[PDB]
Formats: structure tokens, C-alpha cells, sequence
RNA sequence: AGCCAGGAUGUUGGCUUAGAAGCAGCCAUCAUUUAAAGAAAGCGUAAUAGCUCACUGGUCGAGUCGGCCUGCGCGGAAGAU
């Protein structure tokens, strides 16, 4: 991996894509597939287009340092296997259920689907959403 | 194998191999084989050396072959006493001092290029280390 | 969705029923028979094109028969009848044996979508270019 | 751009300049335009690993010596023969 | 055993290690790549 | 000592077996013509034949520098064409092979020509001073573009070969 | 460094071959979904498949990596009363 000036820029634009946002979701691939990571990402990709970083790295201090910037209650999440999901287009979209979905139709696992920061939520399968 | 075409006397003295060399630098390629161990590269030595070198890089990029095996090294037969007059030529050495770049290459990548000059190494009696084109 | 138990893509064009000299063997190597590959195999092909290979998911069960959805056919087998030259690769760079213009590639793009892995069509677009550069044929945006 | 500490040798000769070199230092020399020629030792190791980069060759190379930064380019090098050594440098001043 | 002067890692898996002042290539994929330096 | 007895053998082969509808020029056929040796086409990529002053028309494979060169002088004796109906025959095929000469290659190589279904019209062969590199021209008589192609597969499946064109 | 996962899509890139599907070889060697995944480093198949690798995220909590410098040492190093 890169010095210092790659991580610091990639943590950056983790921060502007946060800001740029509201509902997000977990997700821990412990045994998952690129078989199934065309299933969240194909999703994306239908909802929009690339925007939507699953960016998979989960470090006590890299994704775990930005926190402070916005939202800090997700500190939390930080330890174990996790990849953060952050949503733009529409206030509270359906990619919160989605990973659910997935995971309960053969992916292993899924993080416990703990959920992220709407109400400062957490384990609840939440279905009541803007439709 | 490397010999001169023509020659002003067949016999040489054996002199002496002290000094360095003059030929130090890699003046042609971009990688050189420089003699660290002083002695006398005979020139069935040296063709096998480029051989090595030539196989290991297969043909790919240049190589010089900077020492060249000028002087006349003679023997007497077996069953043969001590008078009787200096022997016949059997065969012709470069004597390497220290310092002297045997062979040079380029075209080549820089791991490949010491590969080689490994292999090369290997055929030859005297100590030998890499080195580059250095600027200036 | 289960993991590997058979699935193979391997078969010549569509329109030719029973392949035995290409594919033989491999198409009836585990319990499945080689009538499969004909009855069952043309009954999709007829509903679009004949001539060009298609390939289809062979998740070989237990149960004699197996489950299977077609995909699309490669855009090389496409870059012949519709490019013009049926050759390409062996001298590339050296001198140019074949061209297409990007439009062209651009409007064969949009019609594989369903089985393209793919966010935008921008992107489908150029891989599809990429994929005729490595072919041998230097696109003529 | 190189900054190279220098310091003016007290005894220059054959003898002296082994000794240097034996110390893990080795004797160079400025010179150039109406000054005299200074000639230094140069501590070798920091020297060698400047001159590794062909920046060090083409660029000027501030030589500070008793408090004067001296701005000289490399002028010629004996590099030892078959060693990864610095027997002596010139230096052109700029 | 091979014993030889010069004793080398013939692949990634073999593995040199000195035993009694000895030089030794102990490999575990594949017992003809071990040496000895002898 | 064997390969080179090998060699020669073959050698002796070859010098013992030394010892119209081809071209249609212009939509023209039965015209007095001939392969030039500058570069000899076969089912080359189209062809174009020079109207000489004697001996008619020489073929020179289409994209050829001589055939540039002429073209430049003066257009007016050359003359595209295609290549006729491929005569039975075919002939001429020269085969430049460069490989690396140890004690029996060149044997090697002699041997790969023969067994397979090539006319041997001719063999030029010499080690070049440069390195060891042994060097050879076959001229070879064959049918087909494919045929001269499996030849050449042949020829570089001999390990010791470092390349064969013509 | 161990340990847990992935190591995909266009794709069987084309071509050349008898076949060649990362892997007889020859030539381009791109883009995509990308956290990252070489038109593939080694094994593996009649070719597919399969198994490792590079590269990737966790896991873990301190240094580690590999030159080139020389010092001393080790092997290389078997004979006869
Ligand atoms: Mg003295
Ligand atoms: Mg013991
Ligand atoms: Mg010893
Ligand atoms: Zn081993
Ligand atoms: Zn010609």
C-alpha cells in the first residue's frame, strides 16, 4: 500500500461522500463471493451508477478516523470484518434491507445486520421506509 | 575462440600481473562484469563465459566482451626436460588485474543481466562483481 | 444459489445440434446425457439466431436433469459478420489488419446489457472497445 | 540542492589520502575561476549515496567548508576499481 | 540426500537450516531438493 | 559424430532431388510470366506482375519494395492481377532459418524437412562468425499456405531454432 | 509472519492449432464491477475443471524487510607405523 497522501485523500473523499448523505448499512463478507458482490453492487449500479462505495476497510484508525468529522456515534462499528455503505439519492433509501435480503438468501453472513445512523438506530429490522 | 588473427613474435614472456586495470569503467553497455580477483583469462574461458551469458539472456540486447586474450601462453609436452628451448603456444590469456570490466550488456533488464553475468562468473577462475554505467 | 457443483460454460454455435467433434465428451462427462444437448438446447436458440455459440449454466444435479439460463453471445464471434474481416491477432501493431469506428462498437454494446456486468453503459462501451483493441482491430474514434 | 560538508585538509600527499580513506573519509578538490584550489576531505558514505542519483552529477552541489557554501558542480570522479568506493572528487565551481 | 559443497533452495519450500555446524536444504514438497554440505 | 553424418546424409538427399493457370495476369491467363526471387508469392496478399522487356512478366507479391521502386521509375509496365486458379504445383518457397549451432542441429532441422511432404528444390547453409549461430535457406516446393504454415510450426517445434521465415 | 475470506465480468480476448478455454505457443496485454483480483507466477487437465500465488479487507499489536560494507567464523577439507 501507498504512504500517507493516498489514504489521507481516499479518507477525504469518505468524508464528502458521508456529508453528501443521510442512511447506511453493514455488511461482513467473512465467506462471501464476487458472485454475490454483483448482487450489492449490481444494485448500485441499477439505483444509479458508481457513486456507491462499499469501501471495505474498517481499521481503527482509517474509516474509524473520519468518524469524528460526521456522525460519531459509528466508532463503534469499527472493530471486526465490516464494509460501510453510504447512500445519496432519496432520504432513507431501500439499501438498508437489501444487505438483509442478501444475506438471508445464501451469503453467510451479513455484520448481525446491525444497521447505521438514522435515529441513531441499531439490530432492528426496520421496514417502515419512504415508498 | 578469441585469438589474434596475426602476431609480431609467437612466444611471449610471462611478465607479471601487478596492478589494476585500465579498462575499469562500463564504457559500452549498461551493465558490466568487472574482474574483482587478479589472474589470466585464458580464451577458451572467455567463450565459454559469453556462451553462459548469451544463453541467459537468449539472444536478447548486446553484449561486449571487453578483455581480449592477447598473449601467448606456452608448454612444454609431457616426458619433456628443461632445456631444449621456450614450448609451443597452447593457448592465449588476458591477464585481469583487478578493476577489469570482462563483459558488458544491455538490452536487457537489470536481474536478468546479473543472472547472466552469474553464469558467466562461473566459468571463469578469477572472483568477479557487478556494476553499472555510472554516470560520469 | 449453491457454490460449484458442475457449471460450465463450453459449447461451439448454437445451431449445430449434438456436438460431438467439439464438445463430446465434456458436455456428457458427469451423469447427464448427451440427448440434453439438443432437444432441450435448441428450444431457446430457435427464438433469436442460429451460427453463433451462446454460452449456458450446466449446475449438473442429482436428479438427472439440470437447471440452466442463457446468457449472450461473446463479441468475438460478432467481429467477423458485422466488423467485415474474420481474421485478427498475430501482427497488431506492426501493421493494422482490421478497424472499426466507435459508434459501431458503441450500438453492439447496448444490445448484450442483460448479461453485462455493469453499472453504465459508458463503461460496457469501453471494455467492448478494449476487448476489439486486444482482438486487433484499432478503433477509429 | 546537495548540501556536502567539507573539511580543508591539514596534510595532503599519498600517505595522507590512504589514511583519509582508511577513516571512512576521502580527499577531494575544489576548483575554478580566480580563486585558488581548495582541496577537502568529503566524509565518504554520505557522498556515495548523493552520487548514486545523476541529480548530484548535473545539478550544483553546495560544499560547505569552514563556514563558506561553496557552489560547485562534480567535475570528475576516481571511483576505486573494484570496489563500491570513492578514491577522490574535483569540483568545479559554478 | 544430496552432499555437496553448495547447497541451495531448489524451490520456495525448501527450507535451509544448520544442524550439528551443518548446512542442511530440508524441503517438504519434495524430498529429492534435500542437501547436506559435505 | 552421428548428427553430423545425419546432416550430410540429408544433404546428399536433397542435392539428388535438385538434380498455365498459376497466374492470371489482368483477367488475361496463359501470359508468359515468373516468380521473382526478391519475394516469392505464393497465396500471397495479392500479387502484381512487371512486364519485362524478355522473359514477359515477373510476379512480385503486392506491398514488395523492388515492385515499389519499379512503380516509382515508371507505372506503365506493371500490371495487378490475382493469383490464377493456384497452379497444381505452386512452387517456391525459400525459408530462411536462424538457429544456435551445437554438434547436430542442422542435422536436426534437415531431418524435421524431410517426412513431411516438401519438395527440397535447393539448400543454403552456412554458421555465421558473429556468435555460433547457424543460418540456412531451403528452398522448398509446396501447395499450399496452410501447408508452408504447418511447416514452419515444424520447423520452430525444434527446440534449438531460434526463428524460421522466409 | 502466521489466521480467516475473496482472488470475479466482457472471456473460451483473439489467434494458431489437431486442441489450447490465465497456463504447446504467438500477439495484444485493455477496460469493467472494483475493498482488490495478472487476459495471470506455479502446480494441474486430452483441453475444461481443480488446487495454491500476486493483489486485496479483516484478524493481530511492534518493528520488519534486503542490500553492501567490512571483522572473525562454519562447510568445502580423504592416506597410508
Ligand atoms: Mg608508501
Ligand atoms: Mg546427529
Ligand atoms: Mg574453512
Ligand atoms: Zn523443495
Ligand atoms: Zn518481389
Amino acid at each position: 500500500m501507498a504512504l500517507n497522501l493516498q489514504d489521507k485523500q481516499a479518507i477525504v473523499a469518505e468524508v464528502s461522500e458521508v456529508a453528501k448523505g443521510a442512511l447506511s448499512a453493514v455488511v461482513a463478507d467473512s465467506r462471501g463471493v464476487t458472485v454475490d458482490k454483483m448482487t450489492e453492487l449490481r444494485k448500485a449500479g441499477r439505483e444509479a451508477g458508481v457513486y456507491m462505495r462499499v469501501v471495505r476497510n474498517t481499521l481503527l484508525r482509517r474509516a474509524v478516523e473520519g468518524t469524528p468529522f460526521e456522525c460519531l456515534k459509528d466508532a463503534f462499528v469499527g472493530p471486526t470484518l465490516i464494509a460501510y455503505s453510504m447512500e445519496h439519492p432519496g432520504a432513507a433509501a431501500r439499501l438498508f434491507k437489501e444487505f438483509a435480503k442478501a444475506n438471508a438468501k445464501f451469503e453467510v453472513k451479513a455484520a448481525a445486520f446491525e444497521g447505521e445512523l438514522i435515529p441513531a438506530s441499531q439490530i432492528d429490522r426496520l421496514a417502515t421506509l419512504p415508498t | 575462440m578469441l585469438q589474434p588473427k596475426r602476431t609480431k613474435f609467437r612466444k611471449m614472456h610471462k611478465g607479471r600481473n601487478r596492478g589494476l586495470a585500465q579498462g575499469t569503467d562500463v564504457s559500452f553497455g549498461s551493465f558490466g562484469l568487472k574482474a574483482v580477483g587478479r589472474g589470466r583469462l585464458t580464451a577458451r574461458q572467455i567463450e565459454a563465459a559469453r556462451r553462459a551469458m548469451t544463453r541467459a539472456v537468449k539472444r536478447q540486447g548486446k553484449i561486449w566482451i571487453r578483455v581480449f586474450p592477447d598473449k601467448p601462453i606456452t608448454e612444454k609436452p609431457l616426458a619433456v626436460r628443461m632445456g631444449k628451448g621456450k614450448g609451443n603456444v597452447e593457448y592465449w590469456v588476458a591477464l585481469i588485474q583487478p578493476g577489469k570490466v570482462l563483459y558488458e550488456m544491455d538490452g536487457v533488464p537489470e536481474e536478468l543481466a546479473r543472472e547472466a553475468f552469474k553464469l558467466a562468473a562461473a566459468k571463469l577462475p578469477i572472483k568477479t562483481t557487478f556494476v553499472t554505467k555510472t554516470v560520469m | 444459489a449453491k457454490k460449484v457443483q458442475a457449471y460450465v460454460k463450453l459449447q461451439v454455435a448454437a445451431g449445430m445440434a449434438n456436438p460431438s467433434p467439439p464438445v463430446g465428451p465434456a458436455l456428457g462427462q458427469q451423469g447427464v446425457n448427451i440427448m440434453e444437448f439438443c432437444k432441450a438446447f435448441n428450444a431457446k436458440t430457435d427464438s433469436i439466431e442460429k451460427g453463433l455459440p451462446i454460452p449456458v449454466v450446466i449446475t449438473v444435479y442429482a436428479d438427472r436433469s439440470f437447471t440452466f439460463v442463457t446468457k449472450t453471445p461473446p463479441a468475438a464471434v460478432l467481429l467477423k459478420k458485422a466488423a467485415g474481416i474474420k481474421s485478427g491477432s498475430g501482427k497488431p501493431n506492426k501493421d493494422k489488419v482490421g478497424k472499426i469506428s466507435r459508434a459501431q462498437l458503441q450500438e453492439i454494446a447496448q444490445t448484450k446489457a442483460a448479461d453485462m456486468t455493469g453499472a453504465d453503459i459508458e463503461a460496457m462501451t469501453r471494455s467492448i472497445e478494449g476487448t476489439a483493441r486486444s482482438m486487433g482491430l484499432v478503433v477509429e474514434d | 540542492m546537495f548540501t556536502i560538508n567539507a573539511e580543508v585538509r591539514k596534510e595532503q600527499g599519498k600517505g595522507a589520502s590512504r589514511r583519509l580513506r582508511a577513516a571512512n573519509k576521502f580527499p577531494a578538490i575544489i576548483y575554478g575561476g580566480k580563486e585558488a584550489p581548495l582541496a577537502i576531505e568529503l566524509d565518504h558514505d554520505k557522498v556515495m549515496n548523493m552520487q548514486a542519483k545523476a541529480e548530484f552529477y548535473s545539478e550544483v552541489l553546495t560544499i560547505v567548508v569552514d563556514g563558506k557554501e561553496i557552489k560547485v558542480k562534480a567535475q570528475d570522479v576516481q571511483r576505486h576499481p573494484y570496489k563500491p568506493k570513492l578514491q577522490h572528487i574535483d569540483f568545479v565551481r559554478a | 540426500m544430496k552432499v555437496r559443497a553448495s547447497v541451495k533452495k531448489l524451490c520456495r519450500n525448501c527450507k535451509i537450516v544448520k544442524r550439528d555446524g551443518v548446512i542442511r536444504v530440508i524441503c517438504s514438497a519434495e524430498p529429492k531438493h534435500k542437501q547436506r554440505q559435505g | 559424430a552421428e548428427e553430423q553424418d545425419a546432416a550430410a546424409l540429408k544433404q546428399l538427399q536433397q542435392k539428388s532431388y535438385t538434380p498455365n493457370g498459376r497466374v492470371v495476369v489482368e483477367g488475361v491467363g496463359n501470359l508468359m510470366h515468373h516468380i521473382a526471387r526478391c519475394c516469392q508469392p505464393i497465396p500471397g496478399d495479392e500479387i502484381v506482375g512487371f512486364i519485362t522487356q524478355g522473359r514477359g512478366i515477373s510476379v512480385h507479391r503486392a506491398d514488395c519494395e523492388q515492385l515499389a521502386e519499379l512503380r516509382s521509375h515508371a507505372p506503365e509496365r506493371i500490371v495487378d492481377a490475382v493469383w490464377g486458379e493456384s497452379y497444381s504445383a505452386g512452387y517456391s518457397l525459400v525459408v530462411r532459418v536462424v538457429a544456435n549451432d551445437r554438434s547436430g542441429l542442422l542435422r536436426d532441422i534437415t531431418t524435421i524437412l524431410a517426412n513431411e511432404k516438401v519438395n527440397v528444390l535447393g539448400v543454403a547453409s552456412r554458421s555465421d562468425t558473429k556468435q555460433q549461430l547457424a543460418t540456412i535457406d531451403m528452398t522448398i516446393e509446396i501447395y499450399n499456405l496452410q501447408v508452408l504454415g504447418r511447416v514452419l510450426g515444424k520447423l520452430n517445434q525444434v527446440p534449438d531454432v531460434i526463428d524460421a521465415r522466409r
